[PDB]
RNA sequence: AUGUUUUUUUUUUUUUUGGUGAGAGG
RNA sequence: CCCGCAGAAGAAGCACCGGCUAACUCCGGCCAGCAGCCCGGUAAUACGGAGGGUGCAAGCGUUAAUCGGAAUUACUGGGCGUAAAGCGCACGCAGGCGGUUUGUUAAGUCAGAUGUGAAAUCCCCGGGCUCAACCUGGGAACUGCAUCUGAUACUGGCAAG
């Protein structure tokens, strides 16, 4: 139910930096980010039409840490919902509790955030929510509870975030350690490199 | 084995000889042997130096070698240090007083042998043979060859079934005797086997 | 193209309108590598990307999305001469009178 | 600015006294991400050369296509030889739902959103041609208005 | 084709027969080996392919391929067949590692497909 | 007068487009 | 359901990597074996093992079965000179279709209403289980059938041309 292996390998495979490590130390120093994993890394022949789409899908999934069935479900939901499908999917992905936490800066990585969520550190509207897939709504305040507020990791995460660009769709307080999910993010607010359309196509086989 | 050797057919007309001496039936074989030896030695030595043509010429119990090379600097080394060294060994090989001259080859892309050697080297260091061939052809053309042909043969890309491929550009008349056709050959001793490289470079026609 | 050149005083609203970002930290560059400082004198978000149409840190290495600013880079995405026209502003904690209007004789 | 996609490359033979002479056909298609599209079909003894030729061909004899935003203006059929093709305009987000050669042509054309089925033959060369034809025939609202002697609001 | 014609006599659906009829819409069937033997395949191939004529539970007498390297089967050995045809007249495979048919010896990849338990170390 | 009379894989991918200070000449 | 306790602790496999099809190398002789369709005879990315990778993941493969792809029974939506496909040719009952004008009818057709079309299910907006599945409020839908009141271009009936 989770990917427990090497994180940088995934990144290498993808091509890009997936942000699977905190960002204290640059990704180029930790691993050969350009070279693909395994014995046959240096060889890089152009991929197929299907293959590129698949890769794209993987990238997105990897980024958020969502396994396949769940991803499929999300896609379906997006399709069902009104408006642009890929965009909707992206929004849904964002909405995940762990992701939100990460954005806020209470977790160094998304993985860390997820862990925190699991371990009953986070509350959503003053009620302890344990599910990483929990879809956080507009105007839903989300905070660290008083037990987990003393942790050194949390502050480190916050610091890291502060170095990292702040998302417009949230509003977080470092002292209070509570952030308000103000609105579901627009496509423009998210990263431009993610070809959602490819993903959509893949499932529209 | 269809074709006549392009150098060999033209030795009387437009191409000259490499070994250039007279000898009676007594000493001729020996001389030939000596030439073979010295040439062999030179090839062994000046592999890294781009060497095209060794011209041996022995008058009056004294051997005059003339090395045509693209880069004299690596053959000469420090001024009269490497050449001198070469000389004594040459003498030893011969059993006579030696004299080494070094001709500087202008335009090594137009010298056929050199090109062939380069191609072989490329093959050895695992490039795409075809791309190498193209480079060879293109470069020569750029330099002002009236034409060039190159041919490579056998175990191309380590394939089980051997084949030959060849690229021509411009005009390369072989039947025309008065055509200056610089022909030469080389062999790439790859992991899969030998790959023979031929190259014809047509400088132009001589009028006399 | 243009007539006369007009010179006047600079209002704080006018200086905030010239500007593209507050220069906080005094840290010039990294000095052990090649990267600058985020966010110091020679910033990324306040001014622009060192390389032309490139996020200095890592995204956009072709000519499609000129402008996107990810959180991992905090960088604009324009020309190499774009930083020559862009200027920063330092929020002086304590007011300081100009020396040209205090000692001009 | 122009994007160019090699759809297919196929090895074709000619029998001679000696044996078989092989050659390569390259089908490419190029477009500017707006109305302009053009396919090219190039042939040579080696692949890359053939591809280049195809590209060259494509770059000349382009064709304009009226695009209402990211999608088509109305459902359009296009036929050529075996390949008969249907393509239908679709809502923003849906992506190019189309198969093979057809997809490639659409992508370069700068349609982002289509629902497209290739009936009949799916021989890349024919199908791309069919697609092109379909695109070409497809008229815009303005054009239709012009034709009919009306305003755009009269047609809706 | 003509609508009237269609009305008169509607369109016949192509009834596709099952290529594994001795199963009778069962995922596997139990059977007893009537005889076990090797057979030579058709052109262009060359081998001695191990196969057993099986009398099934439901009454059919079929012939079932035996996959993997080596097998313990004899006459009167109770085996499970699964359907799948080897590319004359063999339309079924013995399930290795079910009933009397053993898993393949010394096999470490695709183990499931030959009944083999996970190697311990 | 006559020819399905010795078949076996001897296999499909490019290239891509800078301040500081000193000295001389006129 | 909540609180406390200890300590990374008790918790990852399955299939695949010739092309289709995401993933490649080395070592073991048309055998042993593989195979869904289209390898193996001594350099096998196709057999078996290894290392490396890819895809799924408390599951993963295989088999069986249904729809899909299959516009490959084509109502939507195919064809028939040569690819399968025009009766050897006619007459002709039933059947199908029917030039043009007016009038009338109102069967078909269309419009509106009424009754019904069980609940659940599906779909939309909500709510409740920490989320989800699940449960659940209200709607929409259930393409229909029947009846009543209109419309009369088209098709039909009847009457005259
Ligand atoms: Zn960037």
């Amino acid at each position: 139910a989770r990917y427990l292996g090497p994180k940088l390998k995934l990144s290498r495979r993808e091509g890009t930096d997936l942000f699977l490590k905190s960002g204290v130390r640059a990704i180029d120093t930790k691993c050969k980010i350009e070279q693909a994993p395994g014995q046959h890394g240096a060889r890089k022949p152009r991929l197929s039409d299907y293959g590129v789409q698949l890769r794209e899908k993987q990238k997105v999934r990897r980024i958020y840490g969502v396994l396949e069935r769940q991803f499929r479900n999300y896609y379906k939901e997006a399709a069902r919902l009104k408006g642009n499908t890929g965009e909707n999917l992206l929004a849904l992905l964002e909405g995940r509790l762990d992701n939100v936490v990460y954005r806020m800066g209470f977790g160094a990585t998304r993985a860390e955030a997820r862990q925190l969520v699991s371990h009953k550190a986070i509350m959503v509207n003053g009620r302890v929510v344990n599910i990483a897939s929990y879809q956080v709504s507009p105007n839903d305040v989300v905070s660290i509870r008083e037990k987990a507020k003393k942790q050194s990791r949390v502050k480190a995460a916050l610091e890291l975030a502060e170095q990292r660009e702040k998302p417009t769709w949230l509003e977080v307080d470092a002292g209070k350690m509570e952030g308000t999910f103000k609105r579901k993010p627009e496509r423009s607010d998210l990263s431009a490199d993610i070809n959602e359309h490819l993903i959509v196509e893949l499932y529209s086989k | 084995g269809q074709k006549v050797h392009p150098n060999g057919i033209r030795l009387g007309i437009v191409k000259p000889w490499n070994s250039t001496w007279f000898a009676n039936t007594k000493e001729f074989a020996d001389n030939l042997d000596s030439d073979f030896k010295v040439r062999q030695y030179l090839t062994k030595e000046l592999a890294k130096a781009s060497v095209s043509r060794i011209v041996i010429e022995r008058p009056a119990k004294s051997i005059r070698v003339t090395i045509h090379t693209a880069r004299p600097g690596i053959v000469i080394g420090k001024k009269g240090e490497d050449v001198e060294k070469l000389r004594k060994v040459v003498a030893d090989i011969a059993g006579v007083p030696a004299q080494i001259n070094i001709a500087e080859v202008r335009k090594p892309e137009l010298d056929a042998k050199l090109v062939a050697d380069s191609i072989t080297s490329q093959l050895e260091r695992r490039v795409m043979f075809r791309r190498a061939m193209k480079r060879a052809v293109q470069n020569a053309m750029r330099l002002g060859a009236k034409g060039i042909k190159v041919e490579v043969s056998g175990r191309l890309g380590g394939a089980e079934i051997a084949r030959t491929e060849w690229y021509r550009e411009g005009r390369v008349p072989l039947h025309t005797l008065r055509a200056d056709i610089d022909y030469n050959t080389s062999e790439a001793h790859t992991t899969y086997g030998v790959i023979g490289v031929k190259v014809w470079i047509f400088k132009g026609e001589i009028l006399g | 193209e243009f007539d006369a050149i007009k010179i006047a005083l600079a209002s704080p609203d006018m200086i905030r309108s010239w500007s593209f970002g507050e220069v906080k930290k005094p840290e010039t560059i990294n000095y052990r590598t090649f990267k600058p400082e985020r966010d110091g004198l020679f910033c990324a978000r306040i001014f622009g990307p060192v390389k032309d149409y490139e996020c200095l840190c890592g995204k956009y290495k072709r000519l499609k999305h000129r402008g996107v600013i990810c959180e991992k880079c905090g960088v604009e995405v324009t020309q190499t001469k774009v930083r020559r026209e862009r200027m920063g502003h330092i929020e002086l904690a304590s007011p300081t009178a100009h020396i040209w209007f205090l000692k001009s004789l | 600015e122009l994007q160019e996609k090699l759809i297919a490359v196929n090895r074709v033979s000619k029998t001679v006294k000696g044996g078989r002479i092989f050659s390569f056909t390259a089908l490419t298609v190029v477009g500017d991400g707006n109305g302009r599209v053009g396919f090219g079909y190039g042939k040579a003894r080696e692949v890359p050369a053939a591809i280049q030729k195809a590209m060259e061909k494509a770059r000349r004899n382009m064709i304009n296509v009226a695009l209402n935003n990211g999608t088509l203006q109305h459902p359009v059929k296009g036929v050529h030889t075996g390949s008969r093709v249907f393509m239908q305009p679709a809502s923003e987000g849906t992506g190019i739902i189309a198969g093979g050669a057809m997809r490639a042509v659409l992508e370069v054309a700068g349609v982002h959103n289509v629902l497209a089925k290739a009936y009949g033959s799916t021989n890349p060369i024919n199908v791309v041609r069919a697609t092109i034809d379909g695109l070409e025939n497809m008229n815009s609202p303005e054009m239709v208005a012009a034709k009919r002697g009306k305003s755009v609001e009269e047609i809706l | 084709a003509t609508v009237n014609q269609l009305v008169r006599k509607p369109r016949a659906r192509k009834v596709a027969k099952s290529n594994v009829p001795a199963l009778e819409a069962c995922p596997q069937k139990r059977g007893v080996c009537t005889r076990v033997y090797t057979t030579t395949p058709k052109k262009p191939n060359s081998a001695l392919r191990k196969v057993c004529r099986v009398r099934l539970t439901n009454g059919f007498e079929v012939t079932s391929y035996i996959g993997g390297e080596g097998h313990n089967l004899q006459e009167h050995s109770v085996i499970l067949i699964r359907g799948g045809r080897v590319k004359p007249g063999v339309r079924y495979h013995t399930v290795r590692g079910a009933l009397d048919c053993s898993g393949v010896k010394d096999r470490k990849q695709a183990r499931s497909k030959y009944g083999v338990k996970r190697p311990k170390a």
